[PDB]
């Protein structure tokens, strides 16, 4: 317990999140604790293991940092570096909805991030809005890796939120890419609409709508992405006209998509089209009102002898 | 089947109509630049209880509105208290953060429009909402007490007078 | 010193209904208890005066036979007649579309307790889907007649409806008895369509559609109930059906009411279509649960002179 | 704007037939009369789950089945235990009442009519609401363990062969 803690980041079923500041140098980092309970209760050895292995010997832009990790008799924290900024969908819900170039960006930063996972065989698996960090540089980053996979190779896994499934997964299918295309396919939409996506007090409905692929025009939607929306639904992918195994041949050759200048994006350069508005050391501002829970740290030993690999 | 709803009861402050005895004209006296009532009053153009009333009770209102000054990092307004107070952000831009399972979620700001607590006017309720200072600022409102009591005395105005 | 509770009914932003027994003879009754800490906050004593003279105010099979009340230091009790059967808001969610004969019966039942108010000038000012009560005898009760007033002037109280209220009293304005068929006709389209009527959460939402005159007419309504939804849609309803010289003549003559017969209803001689199961007394399983929330308050007298009437 | 619920992760075991488990062909067939299973399939031909499915994968799902004799007032599910059965509508009428925020409300009685359940079959959730029995009845008792392993691994035999 190297780190002294200032105030709780978040807390959710991925598990409980704090601020820390280094002993050794003096700077503001994240420590997200594992916590053990959940994982034991709903069997989750397999994941943490996985992302063990892939972080293990992966490094790209699009990653956070692995710096000091800290195992206990009953209790795991990792230690990550801190990106002030807070997650887009806070901003997307105040304002409304964004333009055409944030989502032009948007694509082309989930088209990158694609392209390297697929680079070294890898799968996000689950995708969410509340994953994403802004800095003030412009360099974004992405959190929570739990949900990936060393190979892909041919499994049945079922895991994600019942807002982004397709029927490939409902009856697993192997689905390669489609869980990471097709659910895609209806996350533009939460960022082109005035409302959420999916809007039903039934969890029926959400399924029925998910099987009958057919996006709703909205009453304000332009013009050019309307066909491309039209047609990002499908069952299988071959007959997808965009959706060549290079990746880059098809999405710069679109209508829209077309000065998508990926030369300056993948090296880090462009300054992001909104850049959040600093004040001082970890800021509040952007984040919300949430409240700290009950701490407790460890007694005795109760399954230290889980994680048995370091 | 469906997420369903509760069911609780509403309540709304009262009046006694028998007592006609009340201000002169109004208590709070402060009139501002031509500039500034000419963008309180295109703002309030857009409310749905603006739509009816006539030239007279927006000036009464124009006259009797109070403004209040906002520094930079202060607090009075806060959840789960009893909301006696409502103002109007004439300038800047202010984040509001509402309760969400104890979590407290932002819904967003304004910028020379909107109006922070306009149903508490409508009925007594509790604090439905949290807001936050960013920078010094003015801004243009009435209590509860004051308005309705200002209400029903134009009600009861028009109802007896003709 | 009478009456013994047994366990909760239900506690809501007025009052809480439990289950009493009698210690004389033994028998299972409902009883109201209310607390003066919020009323005192609130200065509601005019709505609280209405009852005490509700009490004897009842000559009608319809108008429940309230029983004796009784005032405390700071609680005051009101016992009232038991119903072994439920409510009619639980059985629409459970079913969510109910047949002609059934319609018809609860229309009629409607109409013939609006037409009992009318008779004695009552206003009725409370109404939500919880003031309907389906007794074992086959019937239909109201509760909760304390917002019941009749002033010769007008009033401001706004407390009942707040969802479902018309766009005339929104902006703090006049009102008739006429209003409350609006706010009741609303709630014909939960027994219509399937769904609720506003598909939002926000107010503003609400507001907004209810003053947009524009309601929704899918491939499940009757002939003559789209004619009469039809004929109300302006926003300043000034051609109502009920403001009328009796009031009792456009509504009963109407293609809906093609055969009626009050009188049969008047002496209360006909089965109702499906009564609730009577498995004995104490039957409370058709009702909805609730927590056990006995009386802490300590015994101390709190303004008695606010509450000498009663 | 919106209450925003959350939006919390649906893994479960990840089942990998493949090198799992040693024993193999555990299918534990529990015949049963004729009328029954006519009558059952008139209500398991119309699922999401059996509305594309082979014929072989149906009769096997027909055929395996356990029954249990429940009486009159029988806790056996309760909401906060977590969830693996899939209880299907024999007979008999059953209350569902699900105590939502701690209040429990009748969501909707089930009478020898319609499907329920299912949804635990289709990850790991807690039991979705309390079932109570109003009469004495014969219940389906299919575990959540038995219909993913035969599921998958007809599929697998099927593109391993086919």
């Amino acid at each position: 317990d190297q780190f002294e803690r200032i105030k709780t980041l978040g807390t959710g079923s991925f598990g409980r999140v704090m601020l820390v500041k280094h002993k050794e140098t003096g700077n503001h980092y994240a420590m997200k604790i594992l916590d053990k309970q959940k994982v034991v209760k709903l069997k989750q050895i397999e994941h943490t293991l996985n992302e063990k292995r892939i972080l293990q010997a992966v490094n790209f832009p699009f990653l956070v940092k692995l710096e000091f990790s800290f195992k206990d008799n009953s209790n795991l924290y990792m230690v990550m570096e801190y990106v002030p900024g807070g997650e887009m969908f806070s901003h997307l819900r105040r304002i409304g909805r964004f333009s055409e170039p944030h989502a032009r960006f948007y694509a082309a930063q989930i088209v990158l991030t694609f392209e390297y996972l697929h680079s070294l065989d890898l799968i996000y698996r689950d995708l969410k809005p509340e994953n994403l960090l802004i800095d003030q540089q412009g360099y974004i980053q992405v959190t929570d890796f739990g949900f990936a996979k060393r190979v892909k190779g041919r499994t049945w896994t079922l895991c994600g939120t019942p807002e982004y499934l397709a029927p490939e997964i409902i009856l697993s299918k192997g689905y390669n890419k489609g869980v990471d295309w097709w659910a895609l396919g209806v996350l533009i939409y939460e960022m082109a609409a005035g409302y959420p996506p999916f809007f039903a007090d039934q969890p029926i409905q959400i399924y029925e709508k998910i099987v009958s692929g057919k996006v709703r025009f909205p009453s304000h939607f332009s013009s050019d992405l309307k066909d491309l929306l039209r047609n990002l639904l499908q069952v299988d992918l071959t007959k997808r006209f965009g959706n060549l195994k290079n990746g880059v041949n098809d999405i710069k050759n679109h209508k829209w998509f077309a000065t998508t200048d990926w030369i300056a994006i993948y090296q880090r350069k462009v300054e992001a089209p909104f850049i959040p508005k600093f004040k001082g050391p970890g800021d509040t501002s952007n984040f919300d009102d949430y409240e700290e829970e009950e701490i407790r740290v460890s007694i005795n030993e109760k399954c230290g002898k889980e994680f048995s690999e370091f | 089947i469906n997420r369903f709803t509760r069911r609780a009861s509403v309540c709304a402050e009262a009046y006694n109509p028998d007592e006609e005895e009340d201000d002169a004209e109004s208590r709070i006296i402060h009139p501002k630049t031509d500039d500034q009532r000419n963008r309180l009053q295109e703002a309030c153009k857009d409310i749905l209880l603006f739509k009816n009333l006539d030239p007279e009770q927006m000036s009464q209102v124009l006259d009797a509105m109070f403004e209040k000054l906002v520094k930079e990092g202060e607090h009075v307004i806060d959840q789960g208290d009893d909301g006696d107070n409502f103002y109007v952000i004439d300038r800047g831009t202010f984040d509001i953060y509402v309760k969400c399972d104890g979590v407290g979620r932002c819904v967003g700001n304004y910028d020379n429009r909107g109006s922070f607590g306009e149903l508490a006017l409508m009925y007594n309720t509790p604090r439905a909402a949290t807001i936050t200072a960013t920078s010094p600022g003015a801004l243009w409102g009435l209590d509860r007490v004051t308005f309705r009591r200002i209400i029903v005395k134009n009600n009861a105005k028009k109802r007896k007078m003709y």
